[PDB]
């Protein structure tokens, strides 16, 4: 995240970090044993740490519980991160608490200008590499959709969102894809791509997770 | 093995500014140069937005 500040402990409690031996993306807990992320995150095996305030240490109030399934949108497009959303299937069910918590789906899509809360450990720096220990946050609203197909021409589609300001200077950053946009306490936005990070007149781009509730559910369901 | 930049999509500007979109993934992959880049689309891009033309010498970090 650039240009945001230190998360408040136990603010962001649905944030969790997929790990693969280090972080590589973020993720939403939305319900005890289901996390919602990018499919550009996929891995064959993953471990999915919950309760992390800092992700260097263990302080022993976090959780760390390996995928048992990982479900990729079958429409996903490797190419132009179209359908770019994917469930994980927690070996054992979360325990929820003060630190671990989740955050709800979408009841409808959000509106331009609907203030968001961004969340990473990802890049704070828009030239050069700076990654920090502790979870970082970043307020930015629902840009319109005119807004952002103009940011970036024939490569929005109708299930990407912008978030962000085009002025720059504010943005997520590579280590930070996978993780939520939760505005209004729903999940709307997970951190997808982006030309580099807090460029001028290039915001963020974001699934748009109000089109995915019914697929989600389904796949539940039968999972 | 090297890679495919092609992978990822571009944009070309208004007076010619080609530019590679990337996915913000944390994925370290380590230049023929020495340095590490955080992704393998980041190391397209800087070649891309410097001229350079390096490599990947493994997909971990240097
Ligand atoms: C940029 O223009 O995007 C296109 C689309 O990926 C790249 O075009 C492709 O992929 O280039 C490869 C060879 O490098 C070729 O085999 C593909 O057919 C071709 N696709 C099309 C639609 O032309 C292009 O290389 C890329 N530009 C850069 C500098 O990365």
């Amino acid at each position: 995240i650039v240009g945001g500040y230190t998360c408040a402990a136990n603010s962001i409690p649905y944030q969790v970090s997929l790990n693969s031996g280090s972080h590589f993306c973020g993720g939403s807990l939305i319900n005890s044993q289901w996390v919602v992320s990018a499919a550009h995150c996929y891995k064959s095996r993953i471990q999915v740490r919950l309760g992390e305030h800092n992700i260097d240490v263990l302080e022993g109030n976090e959780q760390f519980i390996n995928a048992a399934k990982i479900i990729t949108h079958p429409n996903f497009n490797g190419n132009t991160l179209d359908n770019d959303i994917m469930l994980i299937k927690l070996s054992s069910p979360a325990t929820l608490n003060s630190r671990v918590a989740t955050v709800s789906l979408p009841r409808s899509c959000a509106a331009a200008g609907t203030e968001c809360l961004i969340s990473g450990w990802g890049n704070t720096k828009s030239s050069g590499s700076s990654y920090p220990s502790l979870l970082q946050c970043l307020k930015a609203p629902v840009l319109s959709d005119s807004s952002c197909k103009s940011s970036y021409p024939g490569q929005i589609t109708g299930n990407m969102i912008c978030v962000g300001f085009l002025e720059g200077g504010k943005d997520s950053c590579q280590g930070d894809s996978g993780g939520p946009v939760v505005c209004n306490g729903q999940l709307q936005g997970i951190v997808s791509w982006g030309y580099g990070c807090a460029q001028k007149n290039k915001p963020g781009v974001y699934t748009k997770v109000c089109n995915y509730v019914n697929w989600i559910q389904q796949t539940i369901a039968a999972n | 093995v090297p890679m495919d930049c092609s992978r990822y999509p571009n944009t070309t500007s208004e007076e010619g500014k080609v530019m590679i979109l990337c996915n913000k993934a944390l994925n370290p992959v380590c230049g023929t140069d020495g340095v590490t880049y955080d992704n393998e689309c980041v190391l397209c891009a800087h070649n891309l937005e410097q001229g350079t033309s390096v490599g990947k010498k493994h997909d971990g970090e240097c």
